[PDB]
């Protein structure tokens, strides 16, 4: 059934896809071998879908009950006018057949509700919420929680919207003994629109299902290794897209908070969690405003050459420590003032080293607070270093601040210093 | 067209959703209806931008574009349909526009925008969205809307990156250097995914509406500068960069922040020389870059 091969008609409409780096023939035929569910027609569905049936995922599926109204015309621009008073998915799947014939489109004309959401989800590889609903969104959480399923979930409300990708890859109910993706409660434990808000956060969606397909991002890693760092999975992103109405794009339009892996004690996907199937069908947990506050806020792993410039200029980095891990040669030819140079080649072999005293890798400490930075040539492995470090506790149980900047020494002759001698 | 004092009770309906929005209202709804925005590019960029513009009710829009629809843009240019391949870009892009919202007046370019028609196309327009995707174009849309006294909502793709700038917004007229005034496309410079093209047109529009409805592209008071919360006389450039291999980020997107207007910039600067009579001429050349 597997499709591993391309006729001339899909080369064609692909061809121009298939270039960018990373996707390739391989990168198509796993978008056409796909299977993404989207519960939600409407602001965040219609963009999402639009997006993703044009890329070619092979089966896309669309949950909904609702109808198209003259009133959501101006957020849900896959409808038409012509259009009103059709099922939203009917109208929706009209409009994507369009952009691209060749998918396999299946419609749900219902709502998503506790007794069906194992049945509709279970088939499907990556899921996205498109439901601007809280209830469902703790719903659909649950269920990709319990039946081990890749979700990425959007809402939008009259000044922001909110993206992250969620319990990917997926990990069993329970299991705290390793490093675990979160889910919904674990990140936001319970307490008008504007079209471009929901049409951005959608637009989003469709990206992250497309990354995670291309990429196999929901499949788990070689047995004894951890996901890295740097995929932004076991430890999503929250990004939040503020639109205000009297302010053009500024610093802080768009901004992206680091989240903490699985709680511990998480109701549904922490250890001794009471939720299962049969509850949810039952009733058990009750789905009783669209946005709130999150509750695992993780501290900072990165800083930009410009934010680090701003704070070394006012005097703000006290007592800390910068480590150039650029090679011997390379770091002679210049650096930020007060950088201690530490090779990477090096650091990767005296790290090996620790397999037996201490920590003889770093160099002359002070406090245990004394945040360290970490810079190399362009950013590409300075993370690494980062993940190392942490990993031999020198981060004294968090209290300690590990950072590295990103986009090494290249950033900083960009941002900051246009005259530095980059190699 | 831009002297709608009332709402209909068609439009009431239409629009209630996003009046409602604080710091939108009847004022914001009648300030996009007597708006006229124009879109230069009805592709990646162009579709999405368009899409939420018509649906938002401005009145007046705008799209100059003299290609025609292929197959294998579809995957980024979505407001396009199988069956209209080989139509014009501008109609099959407006066929979809009516779709959404047969209320607003849709004016279409079936042609390209060059330097000998440029001071032309852009003129009688309120607002300008750079979105040819172009490297050579955005610099003649930038001079033009410089020497037009327009503001420029001009976005690109970039190796694995889209990028979006507001700029000359308020428009100061050129040479003026002894005042606050925003930067142009000079004064900051010298296979793509569909979801990068799509977010920064969605993130056009998104400007766009910004701009008509709080009158971003309007002087202050006599005396008293633009405050600088607005992003407007130093704005941000955005950067949004996307890696198959990687999911989103903190820092996949970066917003920089621009100077002002240069003293010395070849276009808005002191003792420019740069006039709209050269432009048709070819002084100053608009390289292929
Ligand atoms: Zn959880
Ligand atoms: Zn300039």
């Amino acid at each position: 059934s597997t499709q591993k091969s391309l006729s001339k008609e899909e080369i064609e409409r692909y061809s121009r896809q298939m270039i960018v780096p990373g996707m390739g023939k391989e990168g198509q035929l796993r978008l056409m071998n796909a299977k993404v569910l989207i519960i939600g027609a409407g602001g965040l569905g219609c963009p999402a879908a639009q997006y993703l049936a044009g890329a070619g995922v092979g089966t896309i599926g669309i949950v909904d009950g609702d109808s198209v109204e003259t009133s959501n015309l101006h957020r849900q621009v896959a409808h038409a006018t012509k259009r009103v008073g059709m099922l939203k998915v009917d109208s929706l799947i009209t409009h994507l057949i369009e952009i691209n014939p060749l998918p396999v489109y299946v419609p749900y004309r219902f709502d998503l509700t506790p007794q069906n959401a194992a049945q509709i989800i279970k088939p499907w590889d990556v899921i996205l919420d498109c439901t601007d609903n809280p209830a469902t969104r703790y719903l659909i959480s649950d269920v990709c929680v319990l039946l081990g399923k890749p979700l990425v979930s959007a809402a939008s409300v009259q000044k922001s919207g909110q993206l992250i990708v969620l319990n990917c890859p997926p990990t069993p109910q329970g299991v705290v003994n390793k490093k675990a993706a979160p889910c919904y409660r674990c990140c936001f434990k319970k307490p008008g629109i504007m079209g471009p808000v929901v049409g951005m956060m959608g637009v989003a969606q469709a990206g992250e299902a497309i990354k995670i397909l291309v990429s196999q991002l929901h499949m788990p890693p070689k047995e004894g290794e951890e996901v890295s760092p740097e995929k932004n999975l076991v430890q999503p992103t929250l990004l939040i897209y503020t639109y205000d109405l009297n302010s053009a794009i500024g610093p802080y339009s768009f901004r992206a908070l680091k989240m903490g892996g699985r709680k511990k004690d998480c109701f549904a996907c922490g250890e001794n969690s009471t939720l299962t199937l049969d509850g949810i069908k039952s009733g058990n947990p009750n789905y009783v405003g669209n946005m709130t506050q999150s509750t695992n806020l993780a501290p900072e792993d990165r800083i930009t050459a410009t934010a680090y410039n701003e704070k070394r200029r006012n005097g703000e980095l006290g007592e800390h420590i910068l480590l150039d891990t650029r090679e011997k040669e390379h770091f002679s030819f210049g650096s930020i003032p007060g950088a201690v140079n530490v090779p990477f080649s090096k650091f990767l072999v005296k790290a090996s080293s620790i397999k037996r005293p201490a920590e003889l890798l770093p160099m002359q400490p002070a406090s245990d607070e004394a945040p360290i930075v970490v810079v190399c040539r362009r950013g590409q492995d300075s993370q690494e270093v980062v993940e190392k470090l942490k990993e031999l506790g020198l981060d004294n149980g968090g209290k300690r601040k590990i950072m590295d900047i990103v986009g090494g020494m290249k950033a900083w002759r960009d941002e900051v210093d246009p005259d530095f001698p980059f190699i | 067209g831009s002297t709608q004092k009332s709402l209909s009770k068609e439009e009431i309906e239409r629009y209630s959703r996003q009046m409602i929005v604080p710091g939108m209202g009847k004022e914001g709804q009648l300030r996009l209806m007597n708006a006229k925005v124009l879109i230069i590019g009805a592709g990646g960029l162009g579709c999405p931008a368009a899409q939420y513009l018509a649906g938002a009710g401005v009145g007046t829009i705008g799209i100059v574009d003299g290609d025609s629809v292929e197959t294998s843009n579809l995957h980024r240019q979505v407001a396009h349909a199988t069956k209209r391949v080989g139509m014009l870009k501008v109609d099959s892009l407006i066929t979809h526009l009516i779709e959404i919202n047969p209320l607003p007046v849709y004016v279409p370019y079936r042609f390209d925008l060059t330097p000998q028609n440029a001071a032309q196309i852009i003129k009688p327009w309120d607002v300008i969205l750079d979105c040819t995707d172009n490297p050579a174009t955005r610099y003649l849309i930038s001079d033009v809307c410089v020497l037009l006294g327009k503001p420029l909502v001009s976005a690109a793709s970039v190796q694995k990156s889209g990028q979006l700038i507001v700029l000359n917004c308020p428009p100061t007229p050129q040479g003026v250097v002894n005042k606050k005034a925003a930067p142009c496309y000079r004064c900051c410079f010298k296979g793509i995914m569909g979801p990068v093209v799509g977010m920064m047109g969605v993130a056009q529009a998104g400007e766009a509406i910004k701009i008509l409805v709080s009158q971003l592209h309007m002087p202050p008071k006599e005396g008293e500068e633009v405050s600088p919360e607005k992003n407007l006389v130093q704005p941000t450039l955005l950067i949004y960069t996307y890696d198959l291999n990687s999911a989103i980020g903190p820092y996949s997107f970066r917003a920089l922040k621009m100077g002002g207007r240069k003293k010395d910039c070849f276009a808005c600067g002191e003792n420019s020389t740069l006039t709209l009579d050269g432009i048709k001429s070819g002084n100053p050349n608009y390289v292929q870059f």
